[PDB]
């Protein structure tokens, strides 16, 4: 089975194409409607594969370099194998001198086909955690703030190292364990610093970067002691907070003292940078800081000069190999559209709430630091992606959170996509959820080997590498076996990604619709001017629905939503797998009620009845709406009385089922409970339902049956 | 929405107790002094001056002028209240006195509650005249 | 007394054996009974010339000498709810004022005729003192009274953490926290700097102190708007437990560069303010940042005289401090050169003064340990004044056109004192601009406007009355040998820095010279008037002093400070620095003041500055009113050496003897009453030390005898041969 094959090829190599069957001519790569393309999941877990403490052995001709994979050809007899690459043959190296065929190494077996390695020779980095707080909030906010950046002490290794940055009107640098004082570095939020002015200034481990089993205990209560920033706010002022050169010099402290090895940048606001470099608005009260409509209308003179210092940042620290975190709470917005690209290109992430004083982000907050059956962090640095190709296939480039090694070669396309003109991506900071999407294009079974080295949590430096194989089409049946192995699913999300893109670095829903259109004549059937006769394949049906759903979410249509909303969503769906992200632009509903258990149902306003509990699975967030009825009967309280034990099971089933999702998804989801009249309602309301899909339906239909 | 601030006894305008802190002063001072020495028992006990950017405060107890200068924008109704605060404190300490001294400045050392207090409204978390005019 | 003539070269041996008394103006009974007391205020010519022709005929100099806020016995303070002035010339009534009207008085100083106010008006306080301090009216003020503040700034970098100094002081400023001069308004902070500054928070809240280090060298600000300067009173724990601290916390300290030049900007934010005491502590030539200094090579007994500030960078951030009532006293305890001459400006222009203490270290230097130790105590315990103002007044007639001390010149000639210390001393150099044909008496006042520590304006004032004189006789009658030779040392350093240490030094010898000529050709050997007897005497004393002396292998920054001492400290101090009192002491007995009711209190007589008047068979003390030295002959008694040394044999007396022991015999009792009476003729507790054996090599002792002759300068005899070659030349 064609779904199987999809399934179990996503479960063992963490990765997922558009087509699983590649064009074998010149005529069809050409005019190949969605791209040949890959969501690729570097560390994907599964059912406990044995590391390999190796030396992944590589193939002996200097251009090529490959892993010995399951593809190679071998020769137990000569000792030799033949690469499935370059078809150079190599000589096996001395640790395996004593191979055999009855006991081969495990990187030949179609099982291990997607393998980690260790390699151990030098000795490894600290973990180096900089934690840079904003000051400038209510006390109920910080003292939250506080108790979880204690938490988070509790959990890193001893051997981590912890550094210390506050800010507010002035950037303070703590020097820890210092010892009957406890002092730092003092400057100003006004001006910003290089990394060789600031490694001037200032004067394994540093001052400012100290081991936690030895500097823990003085953090602690450092932490616990933290103070409002000292500078009064005068009446109608927002206070004064320099957070871009209080990032600037973070980056800059770690540039100068651990370059090229992971480090996680942990940035806690509590509200808008207001005294540039990196200023978003100003600290008048009376004007609001800018909406989406305030950027259409050239009336936000902050935006782009803000954009323009953070993405610096972000550059100098992805290229220094370091990640960068944004945990932003606040009533108002914060400036996530300016420093998006901080979290964006590291692969740090960005978590977003009304105050730090809620379940949500306390929640969320310690979900980071989530430790595995070993007892450590689920979490990677410094990862080096390199892709390697036949020499039919090229890579457009990647989409994702990743920054170019700029590496050149044959396997680089002219037509680049995203980060391209690379076969090399830098990504600071990844987890096992982490999903890049890889376009390539064509210049049987045709080969792609995606070798991931990065940063352990524990220390060791490992290699995965994952190889896979697809067949090139016949071509006594071309687009016959190629329309069979269109994953639409994977191809929605993938198509989503270039759209998105597009958008977040300026009509996309026009080329959205004329691929839509394309598709549909290609692969659908119909006759001519018919509309009524149009139909797809099971293999292509749920296409246009996916489709109608994407352009009318909120990562396109933008209005309705605040900048710093925006990006939020934008950024984790450009960094989630396939399941999640089609989570996100079809929120899957479930209907609850007596007449039989919970069951998915259409989003759709047809499946809001009155005598039913319906469950929505936004990616961010879990909804639980209670239909007019059984809001009666539940404002009613027949809940309580003995005789409805059934109404309970009933109140509760989604309740329940909400938990268990509302723990395992990283950014916790908002919960939100209300029926019919409620006003949170509105939320069910704008997701369900040009206008509605029938509609959109045929009108599709009236464009795929006429001119091409 | 800034400061300065003084006390003193209405009938000779003798200074009793007030803050200062730059880092101007000198007009704002004399200004100050000017209604000092214009305000007698006639005097509403309750007013506000508007001297163009500025804008004065005070309140008549027991012969003693309790005078705020700030910004126009600082809020009115707590810099009334800011004088209210005051006006309690010096009349229970030092209100049966304040008619038997002679020297400028006598209880200088009210200094320390006028500026613990002070800070306690400049951080967000009657009658109208032309001060131009009485001078 | 007496208006006999003396010939220099017979006499020999004019010193007199009791202390010099300052001249009694000849004035009226009634009139000198309420003048001014000298150590207060005091001229050069008790006697005014009448004209300027008749000034430069005696070829002396004209000035008054002040000491307006030495520390008194008894002050009367006038409260008048109004202050009676002169309605011309704002002269405070005083003494010296004429009566007529009864109801009308006449100006001592303008001659205008005043209402005195319906406020025997002749037996008023005002008129009947000439020292007096009124309670300033809501007009002498320009702001609310300041409150006391003080900022003490520290250098920690590696050298001053060697030297150990910031423990004693720490240790003087924790004991004497109760005793720094204010009430309840005082305020405290700390600074202390290398290559960098480091503020210190301190708040009740809060487990410790916070060091809050500013590393921007080119662009310094205050890194928090509140508890760097702390309230006293309220914050006395927080304050006292770093005291305790920071004497630890530099210790294993690499850092070789000092900022000082930043340092004391960020220092001057800070207090900007408020205005206050800047108390700073370097040990070291300042090379990082803005006001760094040039290394410079120590000159040696063979380099002639070939002084001056290398920037003004001290100078103008000494006159910014000034604007803001900020007094800035530097204490130098540097091992090698650090260019006080440019550091000093600091001091010079905002009022504040210098201390030194050359090669200070915790260990090694024993003697300037206890020097610190007593200088800090008397610092940081008297009293103090502050954001003040002082202006000089003499009669119409009378011009003063130099001024000399530690301040800043306004406009109008207003002296400018951001603080003003009980210890500092002031010189004025006047002309007569038209003759006084007119009067017969002119009067000289001086008004100090000031805050007190505890927030009262207070005015204080001195007036002093003398007479004039038409002939070149009575004005070397009352000339004042002492007070003429202190104006002259202020005039040679002014003349160092303007034109050299030659110019100096020649100016010094021709004032003596152009002064016995002019006598001369106005009347064999060297004659003189008698007030004149000890002129060339002390100014030989004045050219073998450390500001002036040639030959000498003196070092840079002491010849700096000891100018900077004749600038600034009052007439009686720089006599004793320039002349030490010698007496003998292994043989005190009872021709002493036993009157002070159970004390006895020997009093020996006073020998001249010669090796001449020692003997081996003797102990010699020398008061050089900042420390006593107390001289052992080899060849001493064996009683004094076990009675007051407490040792058998000279052998046996310790290397660094800071002090005598207290032995249970006569003789002990006697030389440490003596020795006691020294002391208390004075606030600033002089350390003695014996240690000046005849071999401890220290006996610097010698280069205060000041009239024999070296290998580099004159006998007091060859300086009076060469003065009469001159005088008839
Ligand atoms: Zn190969
Ligand atoms: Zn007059």
């Amino acid at each position: 089975t064609y779904l199987e094959f999809i399934q179990q090829n996503e479960e063992r190599d963490g990765v997922r194409f558009s087509w699983n069957v590649w064009p074998s001519s010149r005529l069809e790569a050409t005019r190949m409607v969605v791209p040949v393309a890959a969501l690729f999941t570097p560390l994907k877990e599964r059912p406990d594969l044995p590391p390999i403490q190796y030396e992944p052995v590589l193939c002996s001709r200097t251009t090529c370099r490959a892993v010995l994979n399951p593809l190679c050809q071998v020769d137990y007899r000569a000792k030799l194998w033949a690469c499935n690459f370059c078809y150079q043959r190599n000589q096996f190296p001395p640790s395996y001198a004593g191979i055999s065929e009855l006991n081969q190494p495990a990187e030949l077996l179609p099982q291990f086909s997607s393998i980690e390695y260790v390699v151990l020779r030098g000795p490894q980095m600290p973990l180096i955690f900089l934690y840079v707080v904003d000051t400038c909030m209510e006390d109920e906010d910080l003292q939250a703030l506080k108790e979880s950046m204690q938490m988070s002490l509790s959990l890193l290794p001893p051997t981590a190292l912890v550094g210390l940055i506050t800010f507010g009107r002035m950037v303070q640098v703590h020097e820890l364990g210092c010892e009957g004082i406890s002092k730092s570095y003092v400057f100003r939020g006004t001006k910003d610093l290089s990394a060789k002015q600031l490694q001037e200034m200032l004067g394994p481990s540093n001052r400012f970067l100290q081991p936690v089993q030895k500097i823990d205990m003085n953090l602690t209560d450092l932490l616990g002691e933290l103070q409002r920033d000292p500078w009064p706010v005068p009446q109608g002022k927002r206070p004064l907070r320099s957070s871009g050169v209080a990032l600037s010099i973070a980056v800059g402290l770690l540039e100068c003292t651990f370059p090229n090895t992971g480090a996680r940048i942990m940035m806690f606001i509590g509200g808008p940078a207001t005294q540039g470099p990196g200023m978003v608005v100003g600290d008048e009260l009376k004007t609001p800081i800018r909406s989406w409509h305030d950027i259409d209308k050239d009336n936000a003179k902050y935006v782009k000069k803000g954009t323009k210092h953070f993405e610096a940042l972000a550059n100098r620290a992805a290229t220094t190999g370091h990640v960068i975190d944004i945990y932003a709470c606040a009533l108002d917005q914060t400036g996530l559209l300016e420093m998006k690209c901080c979290p964006n290109l590291t692969g740090g992430y960005m978590v977003m709430g009304d105050s730090f004083n809620t379940s949500l982000f306390k929640q969320t907050f310690q979900r980071v630091f989530t430790k595995d059956m070993h007892g450590q962090f689920k979490m990677g640095f410094g990862g080096t992606l390199e892709i390697k190709t036949s020499r039919e296939i090229k890579i457009s480039g990647a989409i994702g959170p990743c920054v170019s090694l700029n590496s050149k070669g044959p396997c680089v396309s002219e037509n680049e996509i995203g980060t391209g003109g690379t076969c090399q991506w830098k990504i600071c900071g990844l987890s096992p959820t982490t999903t890049l999407a890889i376009y390539f294009e064509v210049v049987g079974r045709g080969a792609i080997q995606f070798v991931t080295q990065y940063q352990h949590s524990s220390g060791q430096r490992r290699i995965r590498v994952t190889t896979i194989a697809r067949n090139w089409a016949d071509a006594q049946t071309q687009i016959q076996n190629i329309a069979a192995s269109f994953d639409q699913e994977a191809a929605a999300i993938l198509m989503a990604r270039l759209a998105i893109y597009r958008a977040e670095t300026e009509d996309v829903l026009r080329w959205l619709d004329r691929q839509l259109i394309r598709l549909c004549q290609k692969f659908g059937e119909y006759h001519k001017d018919d509309p009524s006769s149009f139909r797809f394949s099971e293999t292509f049906s749920l296409y246009p629905q996916f489709m109608f759903h994407l352009r009318r979410s909120s990562f396109l249509q933008v209005f309705n939503n605040s900048p710093d909303e925006s990006s939020y969503y934008r950024h984790h769906f450009m960094r989630q797998d396939l399941t999640q992200s089609l989570i996100m632009i079809q929120p899957i509903l479930y209907a609850y009620s007596f007449s039989g258990p919970p069951e998915p149902v259409l989003l759709d306003s047809s499946s809001i009845l009155a005598d039913r509990i319906l469950l929505m699975d936004t990616f961010f967030q879990i909804l639980i709406y209670h239909g007019e009825t059984i809001a009666q009967w539940r404002k009613s309280g027949y809940q309580d009385m003995p005789e409805y034990e059934n109404f309970r099971h009933l109140l509760q089933a989604p309740v329940d089922d909400a938990q268990e999702i509302l723990h395992s998804r990283f950014p916790m989801p908002r919960y939100i409970d209300t029926e019919h009249g409620g006003s949170q309602a509105r939320f069910l309301l704008s997701k369900v339902n040009d206008v509605s899909l029938q509609v959109f339906m045929d009108h599709l239909k009236k464009l795929a049956v006429s001119s091409a | 929405m800034v400061l300065l601030t003084m006390i003193a006894r209405v009938a000779d305008g003798l200074p009793l107790a007030a803050s200062m802190q730059e880092d101007d002063l000198q007009q704002y001072q004399s200004q100050a002094k000017q209604l000092f020495r214009k305000l007698n028992e006639q005097s509403p006990t309750r007013c506000t001056l508007e001297a163009g950017a500025m804008t004065f405060h005070y309140i008549i107890e027991q012969g003693v002028c309790y005078l705020v200068l700030c910004e126009a924008a600082f809020p009115k109704k707590l810099a009334f209240a800011y004088l209210e605060d005051l006006h309690s404190e010096f009349d229970e300490q030092h209100g049966k006195k304040v008619p038997t001294v002679s020297r400028p400045y006598s209880f200088i050392e009210f200094d320390t509650f006028i500026q613990k207090t002070k800070k306690l409204y400049i951080d967000s978390r009657i009658m109208v005249a032309n001060i131009e005019e009485v001078l | 007394e007496g208006l006999r003539v003396v010939n220099l070269l017979q006499e020999r041996n004019m010193l007199p054996s009791t202390p010099l008394k300052p001249p009694v103006p000849n004035l009226h009974e009634d009139i000198q009974k309420l003048n001014c007391n000298p150590e207060l205020f005091r001229c050069t010519l008790t006697s005014i010339p009448q004209t300027q022709a008749l000034l430069n005929k005696a070829k002396l100099p004209l000035g008054l000498l002040l000491h307006p806020f030495k520390d008194l016995v008894q002050l009367p303070v006038v409260t008048s709810s109004t202050i009676v002035r002169c309605r011309s010339c704002r002269t405070y009534i005083n003494p010296f004022v004429s009566f007529l009207d009864q109801r009308r008085w006449k100006c001592n100083l303008c001659y205008r005729v005043n209402d005195v106010p319906e406020e025997e008006p002749h037996r008023r306080p005002e008129v009947q003192n000439a020292t007096i301090e009124f309670m300033a009216p809501s007009e002498y003020m320009l702001r609310p009274p300041q409150p006391p503040v003080y900022l003490f700034v520290f250098d920690v970098s590696h050298n001053a953490v060697e030297t150990g100094y910031l423990n004693s002081v720490c240790q003087s400023l924790l004991d004497n926290l109760d005793l720094l001069p204010g009430n309840t308004r005082t305020k405290i902070g700390f600074i202390t700097f290398d290559s960098t500054i480091h503020f210190y928070g301190l708040q009740e809240s809060l487990s410790q102190p916070q060091m809050l280090i500013v590393s921007d060298i080119e662009d310094v600000f205050i890194p928090m708007p509140e508890n760097l300067l702390v309230n006293l009173n309220e914050s006395k724990e927080l304050v006292q437990d770093l005291l305790k601290t920071l004497p630890q916390m530099f210790t294993k300290t690499l850092e070789t560069q000092s900022a000082l030049g930043p340092a004391l900007q960020a220092a001057f934010k800070l207090m900007s303010p408020t205005g206050g005491r800047m108390s700073v502590f370097q040990t070291q030539l300042p090379t990082l940042g803005v006001g760094a200094l040039k290394p410079r090579e120590e000159p040696n007994h063979r380099s002639s005289a070939k002084m001056t500030p290398s920037t003004d960078f001290y100078k103008k951030l000494a006159l910014d401090c000034s604007g803001q009532q900020v007094a800035v006293d530097l204490f130098l305890l540097s091992g090698q050169y650090s260019d006080l001459a440019s550091l000093g400006c600091i001091s010079r222009y905002s009022a504040g003064s210098v201390y030194y203490y050359p090669s200070y270290h915790h260990q090694h230097n024993p003697v300037q340990v206890q020097k610190l130790q007593k200088e800090l105590q008397r610092y940081l315990t008297r009293k103090i004044g502050f954001e003040a103002v002082m202006r000089i007044r003499c009669t119409k007639g009378l011009s003063i056109h130099t001024f000399h001390g530690n301040f800043f010149v306004r406009s109008t000639d207003l002296l400018s004192l951001p603080n003003v210390n009980p210890d500092a001393g002031y010189a004025v150099q006047m002309s007569v601009e038209e003759s006084l044909t007119d009067t017969q008496l002119v009067s000289f006042q001086s008004a100090l406007l000031y805050t007190s520590s505890k927030g009262e304006r207070r005015i204080r004032v001195h007036t002093l009355c003398l007479p004039v004189v038409s002939t070149l006789n009575d004005v070397f009658l009352g000339a004042d040998v002492q007070a003429i030779s202190g104006l002259l040392a202020n005039m040679a350093v002014d003349r160092s820095m303007t034109a050299s240490l030659s110019d100096a030094r020649d100016a010094l010898v021709n004032a003596v010279i152009d002064s016995l000529s002019a006598y001369r050709s106005s009347v064999p050997g060297l004659m003189v008037p008698f007030s004149l007897r000890l002129f060339p005497l002390f100014v030989l004393a004045l050219l073998k002093q450390k500001s002036f002396q040639t030959g000498t292998n003196a070092r840079l920054d002491e010849r700096i400070f000891a100018m900077c001492q004749v600038k600034n400290q009052p007439l009686v101090y720089l006599m004793l620095t320039t002349h030490p009192s010698l007496y003998r002491v292994d043989n005190l007995s009872d021709e002493g003041a036993l009157n002070i009711s159970d004390r006895t209190i020997p009093q020996p007589p006073i020998l001249q500055l010669s090796v001449e008047k020692l003997s081996r068979d003797g102990a010699f003390l020398m008061d050089a009113g900042s420390v006593l030295m107390l001289w052992v002959g080899k060849n001493c008694t064996q009683n004094f050496l076990s009675q007051v040394l407490g040792v058998q044999n000279y052998a046996s007396i310790p290397q660094p003897m800071t002090d005598l022991p207290e032995l249970d015999t006569p003789e002990s009792a006697r030389i440490i009453a003596f020795i006691s009476w020294l002391r208390e003729q004075r606030p600033f507790f002089p350390i003695l030390y014996v240690i000046r054996d005849e071999s401890p090599m220290k006996a610097n002792f010698l280069q205060n005898m000041i009239e024999d002759r070296t290998e580099s300068a004159l006998s007091y005899y060859e300086f009076l041969l060469h003065i009469q070659q001159q005088v008839n030349k």
